[PDB]
RNA sequence: AGCCAGGAUGUUGGCUUAGAAGCAGCCAUCAUUUAAAGAAAGCGUAAUAGCUCACUGGUCGAGUCGGCCUGCGCGGAAGA
């Protein structure tokens, strides 16, 4: 992550959360890479071949990427809050599966609050697709 | 328990320390790395 | 080995051992190791040196010796008492100057070079360092 | 859960004689084994075995998702020896062609998690190399 | 970008330039053409992060000396036969 | 650095392997999910099964990790 790669992940935090402004938490608490899967592969299966997730979770990694859109940041930096990002959607599908992996197989790395976009809380959203 | 004057580390877990003017060798999990000066 | 194929005379006197090097620079390849101390190197010492720095080489690149050892240097016999002439040579030994270049090598990069002629100093009596190659 | 490959031959049932009783050492019964082991492979053909991920049990009864069979072994038929690479590089035998893999990649293409087939085909081409058969 | 910033030495020949490289200073010499050749030391580690280029062998250097910004390359230079750094060097005025 | 959890598999590197699924070699080292899992740097066997290292996702509130020239010091250093 040097000034010329940051500028390349703060081109991401504009243009990845520009059009699917949804950020949230996973971590490697359950992280081994066949039980990573049960995010990982299913979100590339329910993607294309384009599965991105791709992380840089810290406490300054915050403040200075994020600043474009939704400046609520300031709840992900300390203690494992993480990100990920999805491409398309609106409290999607896919904004739940982090939750079935914890309920199934995760031992509760971060509380995944969902980082408040459309004010959310750490429960499924109201505004899911059935 | 080596004694060399040539001591030298050889795993990823040898500490190089100095007790009571003398350079010692040690290791957390290997008897043979064991060593003085 | 090295040795002489011929010397003109037989036995050569011992002279001494100022001045600084000649062979100063690296001329022929990338790499180089060079003397710093003043002393003498013998016909074995180096080809001692050539085999363990092979070792370390594995018939890759290339490798250039320049010295060449040939000072007949002699011995008076054990248990002969001190006239009644001079002795036999020995051994032939090469003088070597601080400064002087001893070997140079391409091909091979330079940390592989580190360690390939630190085995190779660690069997030679006057202390040696590393030096590149110097573009002019 | 337990998904190491390692297996017998086809048709015949007591699966000790090439692993043991490295399958069958705890409770999961030759009732429960057999009555899948040889009746799967009335889809899947004899001469080539079957991976299907065994799992130890405390409910003891087990189950079965199917796949395809592996090419530690599968590279003899596309090659022409059953047992042919000695020594590749300085008296070679084998070698590998370019564009028969089509089939071998995507005729089974629900298992393999790939859709694109020129960078799948080179993973089997590192396969034939893995065995010997340099092209 | 590459300059020197140097002054002219007071007395000349091998007992007083042995102290002025003791004193992390080296001689150097700059003939060429119609000006006759000018004998000025220079600043020893303060050149030893510039000579690590080729650039200062195959590039264009500007010498501050007498309020004049000599343009010149460089020509020749000498080192200690068993030591890292630097002895002796030409400038041509070209 | 210190406090959660990796350290895949495409894959079961294999010639015919006592066995073969990385470590006992002389076979590529590409790669599909690529943050990655080295068709592997060491344990274990009949090869192993699993847990171990980076790889990289963490946490953390002011400094750094290892090269050059030199001043000094330390061991190497057993006697009638
Ligand atoms: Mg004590
Ligand atoms: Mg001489
Ligand atoms: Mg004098
Ligand atoms: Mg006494
Ligand atoms: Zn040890």
């Amino acid at each position: 992550a040097l000034n010329l790669q940051d500028k390349q992940a703060i081109v991401a935090e504009v243009s990845e959360v520009a059009k699917g402004a949804l950020s949230a938490v996973v971590a490697d608490s359950r992280g081994v890479t066949v039980d990573k899967m049960t995010e990982l592969r299913k979100a590339g299966r329910e993607a294309g071949v384009y599965m991105r997730v791709v992380r840089n979770t810290l406490l300054r990694r915050a403040v200075e990427g994020t600043p474009f859109e939704c400046l609520k940041d300031a709840f992900v930096g300390p203690t494992l809050i993480a990100y990920s990002m999805e491409h398309p959607g609106a409290a999607a599908r896919l904004f739940k599966e982090f939750a079935k992996a914890n309920a199934k197989f995760e031992v509760k790395a971060a509380a995944f609050e969902g980082e408040l976009i459309p004010a959310s809380q750490i429960d499924r959203l109201a505004t899911l697709p059935t | 328990m080596k004694v060399r004057a040539s001591v030298k580390k050889l795993c990823r877990n040898c500490k190089i320390v100095k007790r009571d003017g003398v350079i010692r060798v040690i290791c957390s999990a290997e008897p043979k790395h064991k060593q003085r000066q | 080995m090295l040795q002489p194929k011929r010397t003109k005379f037989r036995k050569m006197h011992k002279g001494r051992n100022r001045g600084l090097a000649q062979g100063t620079d690296v001329s022929f390849g990338s790499f180089g190791l060079k003397a710093v101390g003043r002393g003498r190197l013998t016909a074995r010492q180096i080809e001692a040196a050539r085999r363990a720095m092979t070792r370390a080489v594995k018939r890759q690149g290339k490798i250039w010796i320049r010295v060449f050892p040939d000072k007949p240097i002699t011995e008076k016999p054990l248990a002969v008492r001190m006239g009644k002439g001079k002795g036999n040579v020995e051994y032939w030994v090469a003088l070597i100057q601080p400064g002087k270049v001893l070997y140079e090598m391409d091909g091979v990069p330079e940390e592989l070079a580190r360690e390939a002629f630190k085995l190779a100093a660690a069997k030679l009596p006057i202390k040696t360092t590393f030096v590149t190659k110097t573009v002019m | 859960q337990a998904y190491v490959k390692l297996q017998v031959a086809a048709g015949m049932a007591n699966p000790s004689p090439p692993v043991g009783p490295a399958l069958g050492q705890q409770g999961v019964n030759i009732m429960e084994f057999c009555k899948a082991f040889n009746a799967k492979t009335d889809s899947i053909e004899k001469g080539l075995p079957i991976p299907v991920v065994i799992t130890v049990y405390a409910d003891r009864s087990f189950t079965f998702v199917t796949k395809t069979p592996p090419a530690a072994v599968l590279l003899k038929k596309a090659a022409g020896i059953k047992s042919g690479s000695g020594k590749p590089n300085k008296d070679k035998v084998g070698k590998i062609s370019r564009a028969q893999l089509q089939e071998i990649a995507q005729t089974k293409a629900a298992d393999m998690t790939g859709a694109d087939i020129e960078a799948m085909t080179r993973s089997i081409e590192g396969t034939a190399r893995s065995m010997g058969l340099v092209v | 970008m590459f300059t020197i910033n140097a002054e002219v030495r007071k007395e000349q020949g091998k007992g007083a330039s042995r102290r002025l490289r003791a004193a992390n200073k080296f001689p150097a010499i700059i003939y060429g053409g119609k000006e006759a050749p000018l004998a000025i030391e220079l600043d020893h580690d303060k050149v030893m992060n510039m000579q690590a280029k080729a650039e200062f062998y195959s590039e264009v250097l500007t010498i501050v000396v007498d309020g004049k910004e000599i343009k010149v390359k460089a020509q020749d230079v000498q080192r200690h036969p068993y030591k890292p750094k630097l002895q002796h060097i030409d400038f041509v005025r070209a």
